[PDB]
């Protein structure tokens, strides 16, 4: 509901067969047959999850569906599998190492499903009876306990008491109480005691009161990565740290206790290891220490498969003085695999520019389409993309619900792509700042 | 009196219901094309469906570049929201710069929601708490009063803690709001203000409206507002701290964890209709200044399901890229990110436009000029620059106001160009002198 | 041991009490400066065995960091006598 | 050390002795700031949007 | 006052123009340079006017010909309750805040919000205080006798007010006054008694009293943000106050302006040595002098076509040419023998210094050959020299002596030039060997 | 005996009353020019009116600016604040450079304070806390007052607490039987210890015992204090003294230096013109020594031409050993000693000469007098030869071996054998290298 239209939303998965055989355009993806074939053999892996630790990088020229392949890629995977998508800038940070950066990339991609199994008890208390001990201990509680349907009386222990004292829970207040585990929470105060105070206090939630069965059965499947644990077990409350974001350096020792603890949660069978993709979107923005530490953790049992996605040629290495292909040292190439993105003809960029009308709900004719593939094909694909949207807001000026061809003729003349804005910036050099700074503002001499 | 600033007299984009830009309208006068594409900009923010769209305004110095962004931004209105930003901002001490224009990212999204202030006023009357056990108290009855009436309210025991808080004793005119909770003492009544001569208490007056009073506000915030309200390091943003406190919250990097959480409770209540999305635009001047990796990370964060309209500025040519060695590029601007904008070129003007915005920055000053005057303003416009006439408008009616003219003449404007210089003129007395100027 | 010992800028606001209770409120606040003290041993008695008080609802007390010595609990040096032997060495010897 | 305070000193059956101490120092602050930013009021909307982002829109709810 | 001793701008009592700006040859301490003081006078008006918003103006110029002297005329002749903020360049670049966080600061460090407000007050002269303790001490009664010089009375005390009495002991015939609103008492001081001392206050008891409060917009970002007390006004961590808190303190000045219960003081921010921000920094000040609520910038500098600092290319007094295209040029010239001789002379007669005709001549000789702030360095140790001898007036021998025990930079670098084996040079090579 | 150390032998300037310079006085030789321009500086400082009085000592190594510097310091008192710095000392990893400049500049410059402490001390008696009603509100305290007695020499009195002092007295962990002292300008108080009215030899806890405080109780005694503008700087900016919860948790913290703002520098000139006012304290101005000038870059300098110009700034002396080098943190600008030409205008440069054979020769005899040394005549004409061969500074530094050797050998002189075996042992910077161009892996 809050997701907007964006670059990649009309990529609902690889379209592939069961052969893993691409369709010509199934799922949002057209063309790119062997990329998409070899995006497959990858998800299979991921799938398996019998083998870690392999660097795929995804190479080719810009705007032919590298990110468009990841996100495929990350769209077939399905829900509760670990895929982390971060670009090759986020690793340098402030208080943050970049081999703990990249340390915390890599287990933030691999998790572990564990099944848990809730006797909750939801509903509005009516009345708390205590019985009050001589002693003091054992004290004996009788919760009145109901919902809308039907209504017990529950027997209370002491600590049951003392969680139910230590969080204020009156008369008219809705709360579940695990049977298992004995989880104690509030969810508030009910809606037919709610108007018998004419101010809400500051903590005071209104909540519907429950319906149905009073005692519900449900079992809940959690995906905890293994950066949670980290961040979990690194302090004693952790837990603001895993959204706040200041872990701070993660110590050796706790993250191979919790490699030996995940194992032998393994062999005992009350959790099991999903594995998954950590897909670095340009990686060629990475130092040489960050190549040098991925060459050493991706030889690790607990590590995801590594995508990654470079635009670039033979181009210098960050941290060094020297040329590289793909901008990325032979030992990183070395342990890798390398998926090759070709550029389109008229077809395939007339298909991708079809789909995407399609997904922001624009009505495209046949000339206008036309014309929209003759300038994917001479500039690029993202100019037409982007000239689509501003299309349709100039024939909705025009009130027009179609767009036709003067629609993307005027888009084009008030919205410049590359080759033009570096025609116009070179045929009047005295009116921009140089490299060197100098700038003419006067308009006469 | 209000002040003026540089953007003062800019209105609008000064368009017709047809798009067509009027020539002279909305304090703009010429740039047509591209106050036509910035229009086609804004319905399509006005649209409220895309994301993650973005444009260049890619144009000489004094062209109108920044004028346009806050044309766009008073074409949307105060309802949505604008994030104007410097490159330079980026490079923050406490934060990596790919979190600060992240956050950047997540100022430029808000939400609108619809509540309602219900306000209990005046002084107390009794204040009895019945405790009812099972040391414990069950309510408070409350007894307010003012100059319309009383009125008495049934409070629960964490009110009657705020109330005990706040010193509370009968006679106190107090405040007390109904949904919040809040318990604020404005302080003694003057019906008790003979007690003793001589005491500490402040004593204000009855009110004199009723004692329940009720009313509809929105409250509008951003994304980044509820990302930083549930991402404290130290908590405790509810009570109210005049002092600081002992320990200094730093700037973190938020996790996507807490973006994910912070989406799905705003797409919650929007579901019931509660609150309502605002996308709005990110302004960036001077893009030239970004770093190499913080063009990477717009690179990805422009492909975000939750991104806005980002809208920047450059005037540089064929340059070298910042962070980078031999990357000529145009504006300073990679071409992988580059392939993503939409370019709206901006031209220089000549003397008539020229002369009629040096009139239009006079007639919003409040400054008369003579018309040869104007023309010699005009003509140094031309020979100088735009912006020296347009900041040598103000020294002109002072040294006019000085001689007691409220005219301008062409005596001003010598006096003016004689005391104050452009830049040619001292690049020319730096060239010519030796020892430092 | 410092030179000048300062207590935090005093913030005045004109004819306003809310300003005077919340600076008191925050400058002695009562749960950190209990917590930065004790109870006296008698009043412990006098809560818990007189009026009943258990000790689990007691007041936190006592986390004041220790110091060194009792010579590093104050800043303030009293004048030595057999430092003043030593200042003079006609009278030291 | 040299105390740095305005404090209550005789110019010259118990006496009392209160702690007094102040900063010499004093900040100014308007009644306007106080009861306009800080103060919840009427015409202001503090402790709404307070609560708005801290219970209405917390994540731990 | 405050703490004052002789400085280098000491003189200066601001600009020294008439009604018409026209400048004085010798006035308030600053001679020549008429066109600079009249664009500073100019630019003076432009402050007092206060309709005119974020305007640079560079002072531009040869060292020792003023430029720090017409930004100190302009601070003296602005007056009180304007925020004069004065920085260097090398002030913003911290270890714990941004560049364009400590150029906010310094931008709005320099717009001030003036609000009135009244308060009653009861300042008087203490008759007798009498306090009669209970049985037990659960309630106190008292009764203050107070005076003035043309009043006398008698006040019932309460409870509050006793606790606020006994402590800040106050006595009998101690001046004091009390706020009641707020429960302060201040003892103003001992009164005329023979037995500090202070006269008896003016009659008419609890006085509505004005006060007058000018507080920068730094100062209540600094309030607004809810995670900064304001010890970080005097700390000085306040830490990267974020944007929101100032679009709400912006729109708050803006609705108390329209309501009337507050004004804004426009202030000038003044950036010597502003050749020392690099190209970042120019850049967001190139965008944040187009807000309304920005000052007056003041940039001196006297570097001449000089290398922007984080580029690699020289630009016109070490700016880019987008920062002097939004600004107005200040040009000071160099001094001539006559206003060199009057400016030692204005430097003599503050610092006390009587010096003969025939040494103020030697010492314009010097200012002239040498430099203006050598000379003016040098009346100082002349004087000295001059009661060593127990003369209470500077020959031309003290001049003299002054001259040859204290070089200025040619003699030094002709000294050092002649024999630059005694020294380290850029490679580090020394002989420190006298012999062989 | 003494533990000496390179500027031990020099107790001042040594100069006349009308200023000029004694030849061999005052531990100096030589430099009578810089010794007498210093002397001026000196009474230019002692005449405490001006401000931002700035000059640099410009010589080449081993020439006897630090020893002018150290003459200065000797010859103003102990009573005037000297800062000696080095350059590289202002580059600081937890503030910037300016500002430690700046906390410098403010610790050159002193106050001399009349204080009036009121004063309660004296043995504890009793010690009876009254309880208060509702314990457990939240808003008050566990007590509401404390009786406390206290008896001096010939006097005894009792006090009723608050229970903030009460606090700040029982951390002190204050019983019956104590002598305490609390200080009423803070709410301080610091337990004497043990009065020995009582048996003394049955405790465990190494306790002193003290006697009853003379006088009565509740004194106001006038302590003179003698404090900087950067100690009041720094104890408003991070406040303990007081006994609010701020001051209390603001100790226990790690202390961290702070951009200390103009604000609170402002303040805190108000309050000390105002101490000046009433005639309570005095200010002195000092002197803030920077040697190795030439490691400031330029953004130090830029600011020290700013900071130079304050009405509070100190007399600030510099050193250099440069000649015509380019300024750190430039590329291309050459000036002299390495200190910019917009900081040489403000200066005033006092050139440093070398010596000559015989000046060597008895600062050689001066520094063997100092460190107990018996040279011989023809030992010291060879450690003459050998400082004008190699170096002064190594002639001075081979006199411990020297007199090593001599007692090694049961000698209290230092004959011509023990220098020429210190100069085969030991070697000079010139032999060294010599060494290091006819040497293959590298020496
Ligand atoms: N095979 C494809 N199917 C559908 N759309 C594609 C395909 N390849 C590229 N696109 C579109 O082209 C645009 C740019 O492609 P992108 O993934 O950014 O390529 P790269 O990552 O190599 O720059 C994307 O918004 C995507 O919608
Ligand atoms: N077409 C125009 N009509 C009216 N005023 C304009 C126009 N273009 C620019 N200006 C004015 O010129 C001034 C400087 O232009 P600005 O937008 O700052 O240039 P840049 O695009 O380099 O930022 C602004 O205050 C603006 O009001
Ligand atoms: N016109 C003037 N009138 C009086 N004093 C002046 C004048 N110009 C310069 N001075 C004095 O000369 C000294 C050095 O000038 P300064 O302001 O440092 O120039 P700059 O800042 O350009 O180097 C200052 O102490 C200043 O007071
Ligand atoms: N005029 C002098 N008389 C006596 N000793 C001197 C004299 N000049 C220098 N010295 C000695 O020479 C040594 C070097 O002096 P110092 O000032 O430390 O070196 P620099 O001059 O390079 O800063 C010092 O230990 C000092 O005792």
């Amino acid at each position: 509901s809050l997701s907007l239209i964006a670059a990649h939303s009309h990529i609902t998965g690889l379209g592939l067969d069961e052969n893993l055989q691409p369709r010509p355009t199934s799922e949002g993806m057209v063309g790119q047959l062997q990329a998409r074939r070899a995006a497959g053999v990858i998800l299979k892996m991921v799938q398996n999850g019998t083998i870690a630790g392999r660097a795929v990088l995804v190479a080719g020229p810009p705007s032919t569906g590298k990110t468009a392949l990841a996100m495929g890629v990350s769209q077939s995977l399905g829900k509760d599998v670990p895929f982390t998508a971060i670009a090759g800038s986020e690793i340098f940070s402030l208080e943050l190492s970049k081999t703990e950066a990249l340390t915390q990339a890599f287990r933030k991609s691999i998790g572990i499903k564990i099944k848990e199994e809730t006797e909750l008890i939801e509903g509005e208390v009516v009345e708390i009876q205590i019985d009050r001990s001589i002693t003091g201990g054992h004290k004996q509680g009788k919760l009145t306990i109901k919902t809308t349907d039907m209504e017990t009386i529950y027997e209370l222990g002491n600590k049951m008491i003392d969680g139910l004292t230590k969080e204020k829970v009156l008369a008219g207040d809705v709360i579940s109480i695990d049977k298992a585990s004995g989880k104690i929470t509030k969810l508030g105060r009910s809606f037919a005691r709610s108007r018998d105070y004419d101010a809400m206090g500051a903590d005071t939630r209104f909540v519907q009161c429950p319906e149905g069965e009073l005692q519900k059965r449900k079992t809940v499947v959690h995906t905890v990565s293994l950066h949670e644990i980290d961040v979990i077990n690194s302090r004693t409350q952790g837990f603001l740290a895993l959204f706040t974001g200041d872990t701070g350096e993660i110590r050796s020792e706790v993250r191979d206790q919790i490699n030996t603890k995940v194992a032998e949660w393994k062999e005992e069978g009350k959790a099991e290891i999903v594995p998954g993709v950590l897909f670095i979107d340009e990686v060629h923005m990475l130092d040489i220490e960050c190549f040098s530490f991925i060459n050493r953790a991706l030889e690790d049992e607990f590590a995801p498969i590594v995508m990654m996605a470079t635009n670039r040629g033979v181009s210098k290495t960050r941290g060094t003085n020297y040329k590289s292909p793909h901008g990325l040292p032979l030992d990183l190439l070395d342990r890798s695999i390398i998926i090759t993105t070709k550029s389109y003809n008229e077809q395939e960029i007339k298909t991708i520019l079809s789909i995407r009308a399609q997904e922001e709900e624009v009505e495209l004719s046949s000339d206008a389409l036309d014309l929209l593939t003759k300038t994917g094909v001479e500039t690029s694909l993202r100019y037409s993309s982007n000239l689509i949207s501003v299309a349709q807001q100039i024939a909705m000026k025009r009130k027009n619900n179609t767009v036709e061809v003067e629609d993307v003729k005027r888009a084009y003349l008030l919205f410049l792509d590359s080759a033009r804005s570096v025609k116009y910036v070179q045929e009047n050099e005295s009116q921009y700042i140089d490299d060197q700074g100098n700038v003419q503002i006067s308009i006469a001499k | 009196v209000t002040r003026t600033a540089a953007h003062t007299h800019i209105k609008g984009l000064g368009l017709d219901e047809s798009g067509v830009a009027k020539r002279v309208e909305g304090g703009f006068v010429g740039q047509i094309e591209a106050r036509e594409a910035c229009g086609v900009i804004v319905d399509l923010i006005k649209a409220k469906k895309m994301s993650g769209r973005a444009i260049l305004l890619a144009g000489g110095p004094s062209t109108g570049k920044t004028a346009l962004a806050l044309a766009i931004s008073q074409e949307l209105g105060p309802k949505v929201p604008f994030c104007p930003l410097v490159g330079s901002e980026l490079y923050s001490v406490e934060v990596k710069k790919t979190e600060t224009l992240m956050e950047n990212f997540r100022r430029a999204i808000g939400l609108r929601i619809k509540e309602t202030k219900e306000v209990y006023e005046g002084e107390v009357t009794e204040l009895t708490p019945e405790d009812a056990e099972n040391k414990t108290i069950s309510h408070v009855i409350v007894g307010l009063k003012s100059a319309k009436g009383t009125k008495t309210l049934r409070l629960d025991p964490t009110i009657y803690e705020s109330i005990q808080r706040e010193k509370v004793s009968i006679g106190d005119v107090i405040y007390i709001e109904a949904n919040t909770g809040a318990v604020k003492r404005v302080g003694r009544s003057d019906a008790y203000a003979t007690e003793f001569d001589l005491e500490t208490e402040e004593y204000v007056p009855l009110p004199k409206g009723e004692v329940h009073k009720k009313k509809e506000i929105v409250q509008d915030v951003t994304l980044h507002d509820l990302d930083v309200a549930n991402a404290r390091p130290q908590g405790g943003q509810d009570v109210i701290s005049m002092m600081g406190q002992l320990l200094k919250p730093k700037k973190t990097e938020i996790t996507e964890k807490l973006r994910q959480e912070v989406n799905k409770v705003v797409a919650k209540y929007i579901d019931q209709g509660v609150a309502e999305l605002i996308p709005g635009v990110l302004f960036i001047d001077e893009v030239n200044m970004l770093d190499i990796e913080i063009f990477t990370y717009l690179n990805k964060a422009l492909e975000s399901n939750i991104a806005p309209v980002v809208v920047l500025a450059s005037n540089r040519g064929m340059t070298t890229v910042r962070g980078t060695e031999d990357v000529i590029s145009p504006h300073g601007v990679p071409p992988d990110l580059i392939d993503r904008l939409l370019i709206v070129r901006t031209l220089p003007y000549d003397k008539d436009e020229i002369r009629t915005i040096i009139e239009r920055r006079a007639t919003v000053e409040r400054l008369q000029v003579e018309s040869s005057a104007l023309d010699l303003l005009a003509t140094m416009g031309t020979e100088t620059s735009l912006r020296y006439a347009l900041q040598l408008l103000a020294p002109c009616g002072i040294l006019a106001q000085t001689s007691n003219r409220k005219e301008i003449v062409v005596n001003d404007v010598n006096e003016a160009k004689l005391l104050f210089l452009d830049a040619k003129r001292s690049t020319k007395i730096l060239e010519t002198s030796a020892n430092y100027l | 041991h410092p030179n000048v010992s300062a207590p935090p800028v005093t913030i005045e606001v004109l004819g306003s009490s809310h300003v005077t209770n919340s600076i008191n409120n925050e400058l002695f606040d009562p749960l950190i400066s209990q917590a930065l003290s004790d109870i006296p041993a008698i009043t412990q008695y006098n809560m818990h065995v007189k009026k009943g008080i258990p000790v689990e609802d007691f007041p936190k007390t006592g986390l004041f960091p220790e110091p060194l010595n009792k010579n590093f609990s104050s800043n303030i040096s009293m004048p030595s006598m057999d430092r003043f032997i030593t200042e003079s060495a006609k009278l030291r010897k | 050390p040299f105390s740095f305070t305005t404090f209550g000193k005789t110019t010259s059956k118990f006496t009392d002795l209160i702690y007094s101490s102040r900063n010499p120092i004093k900040y100014s602050l308007p009644r306007l700031i106080y009861e306009d930013l800080i103060l919840p009021n009427y015409n202001n909307d503090v402790d709404i949007a307070n609560k708005l982002k801290n219970v209405k829109f917390n994540i731990f709810n």
